[PDB]
RNA sequence: GGUUCGUUCCAUGGAAUUAACGUAAACCCUUGCUUUAUUUGUAAAUAUUAUAAAGCAGUUCACCUUUAUAUAGGAAAUGAU
């Protein structure tokens, strides 16, 4: 079966500094991750995934639609572990590598900063902020910013359920909104018939996450309250997010090529 | 009798015998084969003879001549009476693909049938109902 | 200088009670080596260069053991499994145990001589039949056929003969394109004959190279060899027995 | 092995097929090797001399 | 047409994102939560226990006996009872008398033996050669050929041997005696499907060689010297109970090796090679005077 | 049990592993080609008949079909040769 494994630096213990108190963390991440995987465990107890890992699941189960169910509550607990895993007690300095191509391709660390934290509140549901890496057989290494739903996940071997735009609010009779109302059928009928759209290279080397902010309300409502008056709420859980992301790691992941 | 004489039992027996003389009479008798001395002392097991086997239901008691005494019995558990009740009222119980393929034999350590249906390492299945049912009725 | 006082014997290979020892030996480190890069990527077989694999007897000679063609024939699979790793990423260790299956037989080559064209522009064309042979010299002309000096008409009195001397003419509709002034000798009137078709034949191949595929279809390329058979004792004739008498 | 049949290939070891124009005039004449001009040069490296 | 130019950068991108595809895995593959690995096909091969539990044999499915009609009466002392229409073997006869094989494998081991395992049916090479490798002894995959043991002359004429001392390294001196010398016989045969080969098995019972051997329900126990009752039809038991005894003669190599270190040998100079010396004495005796 | 001109080859057997002879291979004549030699044979000749020493060549390649996936077979003046 599934089981709950510890967190980074006892974040279960103490929590981070000035970002979760370590009650927070502890609803957020034992009280809830403990919670999906029961859930999980009943939903693979007696089939292949039985011993798969969470990652497997998500691959495996992104386009069967038969098994939606079961990839979000493995997208869930894989996302949720993601976001966790990259937090440092301490702040750390961005290195040299990293502090480059974010210059280079956002223009600079304070405006990727305001695009991810924009993001988070202007997605207004549930969902994870990505910091995807892109690069393309022939073109460079290149890094974007991908905001998934509820469940979505960024990598390419699950696009099915790269949930990154709700059609509530997407797709209208206006210019724009006939637009996004074109691609929405586009895939469908193209992950129905099997065609792909966006050719991808074989191991799913594509996009390669590397940074990603929990959104949902679970891990932020209880210690930066409801956010009424302009004070603490969804807006300041971002800002201080950013503070204590581990830049050390999250350059390792990366993996940029040097070429200076 | 077409089957050939098989002394495989008495493997021991004859090469320590063949061994303990030399066939050059006034020698001392050379070194014996080196698996001599490791099963020394680790004699064959009995075979072929029939036992009165397990009982898993009572005898006819009735019978005065009774027949194949020395013939294995059916096992039959107070659970097989339940299975064939259950799964005959739910034909299409049967269509949901089930593993009885084991993984390590220990799944009948976490099951506690006070709880509920829901186990550790079993699926929700006709069994879980036969197992909860089989406990309260007890 | 004295023996050792233990002492035992002990079979060199583990494969000794098996059928073929050194060829399982051989086998079961490909089973091996398979098992350890079977991770590694492969390339699809169209862009796999072609090898010229052992073959079932090459191996039988090579080990000196009685292999089966069913045991070599997945034996063989292996090898063009890992041959299919990436060159790139292929291991040192499969290069080199792959080099010891391949085939390297060279076949004989044996390539005719062109007739070449005299400086007078005539090709010689050679033809041969049960005892005949034919020298034909094919040049740029008219028609004019020679046999010995003598016309065509005034040497075959059989008009079936002076067809088929010709036919290779005939066949392409080239008899008013060239001249031929034959020499033949030995034989009779029509083993002369059907050697002037091959003669020719083959001297006209000589100023147009591509008409091959067409006197292959006419019959004036081929060289049939039929022989009369020798007389053979205790027989009348080459198959001819006498009267067997049964009483 | 004894019972093993032999596969025809080219033998390109036989003095044959080694040199198939045998005229000394283009075998000595700078064709491989770096001046073997001497006749014995290009024999000491076919034959075994006990010389 | 370049469209083979672009398949070309195909083939040269896979030495590319191969590497970054297995950096990228080790990153983002254990994340989400931890996994309970209970059963792995490849267990019994790459890590054979030393010793198998009811568990063990019973989720290897070594208690699943042949139908009732397909049976030997002889062998219904292992028999527990009838389920599915076929004989069910009792888990803790298969226990016990897999445990006394081990020490008979491990023993034999012990004192310097040649040991043989034996599976030739289809997928039961890389059990056989796995459990040969562990306790260094020899392996059989393939049918057997009649006569290899009363016949060991014709068939063992030209293979090599060699002789070693009880440190098993290979001494000098003995090339007269090894090109005349009988082939050698094995001092344990250990049979994963004693149905299928009795021609071995009867062999070993003329050469006087113990055997050790699976009995399914329908196999007579009376060709083996030990008997293993349990299903040899099934590739999960087969791999469990021949990985036992693979990891039984590993341990008895272990200790002979051992004790040799310490200068104790645990085996005497085979009648074979003891004969040799006294001949060769004799020679070194003849050249004493002369 | 298949297969082969063939106890040939493959698979298989609760008994096989091998040896000799025949078989086969090879040899002699014959067929195409390569090199060598040129009189007493060759019209001439920049070498092509003949003469005769050695070497190479086939069921080889292509096509079609193909069992148990192990060993193959067929087509015959209109694929090559
Ligand atoms: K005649
Ligand atoms: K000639
Ligand atoms: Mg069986
Ligand atoms: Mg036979
Ligand atoms: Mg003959
Ligand atoms: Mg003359």
């Amino acid at each position: 079966q599934h089981y709950l494994m510890p967190l980074r630096d006892n974040f279960e213990q103490e929590g981070i500094r000035n970002f979760l108190s370590p009650g927070s963390v502890n609803m957020a991440y034992t009280e809830y991750q403990t919670f999906i995987l029961e859930k999980l465990n009943a939903l693979v107890v007696g089939t292949d995934f039985e011993q798969k890992d969470t990652k497997s699941i998500v691959l495996a189960t992104a386009r069967d639609p038969e098994l939606a169910h079961v990839f979000n509550h493995a997208s869930m607990a894989h996302n949720n572990h993601f976001f966790f895993d990259h937090l440092s007690p301490v702040p750390v300095k961005m290195g040299d590598k990293l502090f480059y191509h974010i210059n280079e391709n956002f223009g600079s660390v304070d405006t990727l900063r305001d695009e991810m934290i924009g993001t988070a509140v202007s997605m207004f549901g549930p969902g994870f902020v990505w910091l995807v890496r892109t690069q393309l057989p022939g073109q460079p290494v290149a890094l974007r910013v991908m905001a998934t739903y509820l469940a979505g996940s960024p990598y390419p071997g699950a696009h099915w359920r790269r949930q990154e735009m709700d059609a509530q609010t997407s797709i209208g009779s206006s210019p724009q909104g006939l637009s996004n109302g074109q691609r929405f059928f586009e895939r469908s009928a193209a992950g129905f018939k099997g065609n792909k759209l966006e050719p991808t290279a074989p191991g799913g080397t594509d996009l390669i996450p590397i940074l990603c902010l929990n959104t949902w309300e679970y891990a932020w409502l209880r210690e930066y309250g409801t956010g009424v008056g302009g004070m603490g709420g969804k807006l300041a859980y971002a800002q201080s997010w950013w503070n204590m992301i581990d830049w050390a790691k999250v350059e390792e992941e990366a993996r940029l090529e040097t070429r200076i | 009798g077409k089957g050939r004489i098989f002394q495989a039992a008495k493997v021991y027996q004859r090469a320590s015998e063949a061994a303990a003389t030399n066939i050059v009479s006034g020698l001392p008798p050379r070194n014996p084969p080196l698996w001599l001395k490791a099963i020394e002392s680790i004699p064959p097991a009995e075979i072929n003879t029939r036992p009165y086997p397990i009982q898993h239901s009572p005898p006819n008691p009735r019978a005065r001549k009774p027949r194949n005494l020395f013939r294995p019995t059916k096992i039959v558990y107070p659970e097989d009476e339940l299975r064939r009740d259950f799964y005959r009222d739910h034909p299409w119980e049967l269509a949901r693909p089930r593993m009885i393929i084991e993984l390590d034999g220990k799944d009948a350590r976490f099951l506690d049938w006070s709880k509920g249906l829901r186990q550790r390492g079993i699926p929700l299945s006709g069994e879980s109902v036969v197992q909860r049912q089989l406990w309260l009725m007890e | 200088f004295k023996l050792h006082p233990y002492a035992r014997a002990v079979p060199v290979s583990p494969s000794y009670f098996t059928r073929t020892p050194r060829f399982y030996d051989n086998y079961l480190s490909l089973e091996k080596l398979m098992e350890e890069y079977e991770d590694l990527p492969v390339i699809p077989a169209t862009a796999v260069e072609r090898v010229a694999w052992k073959t079932l007897e090459d191996i039988r000679k090579e080990l000196g053991e009685q292999v089966k063609a069913s045991e070599f024939a997945r034996c063989l699979a292996l090898v063009k499994r890992l041959n299919s790793i990436h060159p790139d990423l292929k291991p040192q260790e499969i290069k080199d145990v792959l080099d010891s299956f391949r085939r390297n037989v060279q076949p004989f080559t044996n390539v005719a001589k062109p007739i070449p064209i005299d400086q007078f522009g005539r090709a010689c064309g050679v033809g041969k039949r049960k005892a005949s042979s034919a020298r034909a010299f094919v040049v740029e002309g008219t028609g004019e056929v020679l046999v010995n000096g003598k016309t065509l008409a005034e040497y075959f009195g059989r008009v079936h003969d002076r067809e088929s001397a010709v036919w290779a003419l005939r066949a392409t509709n080239r008899i008013d394109k060239y001249n031929v002034w034959v020499k033949v000798e030995g034989g009779g009137t029509t083993g002369q004959a059907e050697a002037i078709t091959l003669a020719i034949a083959k001297a006209l191949l000589a100023h147009e190279p591509a008409l091959k595929p067409a006197l292959r279809r006419a019959g004036c390329v081929t060289r049939d060899p039929r022989k009369v058979e020798r007389k053979k004792h205790g027989h009348v004739k080459a198959r001819k027995m006498p009267t067997w008498v049964k009483r | 092995q004894e019972k093993a049949s032999l596969i025809k290939s080219v033998d390109w070891n036989l003095l044959e097929n080694k040199f198939k124009n045998l005229n000394l005039s283009f075998i000595l004449n700078d064709a491989s090797y770096a001046e073997r001009n001497n006749l014995s040069e290009l024999l000491n490296k076919l034959y075994y001399n006990v010389l | 047409d370049e469209e083979a130019l672009k398949l070309k950068q195909q083939i040269e991108a896979i030495p590319g994102n191969f590497k970054l595809f297995k950096q990228t895995k080790a990153q983002t593959q254990k994340l989400g939560a931890g996994v309970e690995v209970r059963y792995i096909p490849e267990q019994y091969l790459r890590n054979p226990p030393s010793d198998a539990s009811l568990e063990d044999l019973m989720a290897a499915q070594a208690h699943m006996g042949h139908n009732t009609s397909l049976w030997n009466p002889a062998n219904a002392r292992y028999i527990y009872g009838v389920r599915q229409g076929i004989h069910i073997i009792s888990l803790e006869t298969t226990a016990t008398h897999l445990r006394r094989a081990a020490r008979v494998v491990e023993e034999v081991a012990y004192r310097g033996g040649l040991i043989l395992f034996v599976g030739t049916r289809p997928g039961q090479r890389p059990i056989v050669v796995r459990a040969a490798e562990l306790a260094k002894a020899c392996h059989l995959f393939t049918k057997w050929r009649p006569g290899t043991i009363t016949n060991r002359e014709q068939l063992l004429g030209g293979v090599p041997l060699t002789v070693v001392d009880e440190l098993d390294r290979p001494l000098s001196g003995f090339e007269d005696h090894l090109h005349d010398r009988r082939p050698l016989a094995p001092d344990l045969v250990v049979c994963l499907n004693p149905k299928e080969n009795m021609t071995l098995l009867y062999e070993c019972s003329l050469a006087k060689i113990p055997t050790i051997g699976i009995i399914d329900t329908n196999t007579n126990p009376s060709w083996v010297t030990y008997q293993i009752p349990a299903n040899d039809d099934s590739l999960r038991a087969t791999a469990l109970i021949s990985g036992v005894l693979g990891r039984a003669g590993e341990r008895g190599q272990k200790r002979r090796l051992e004790a040799a270190q310490r200068g104790v040998v645990t085996w005497k100079t085979p009648a074979d090679v003891q004969g040799y010396f006294e001949l060769a004495s004799a020679r070194a005796a003849d050249a004493r005077r002369r």
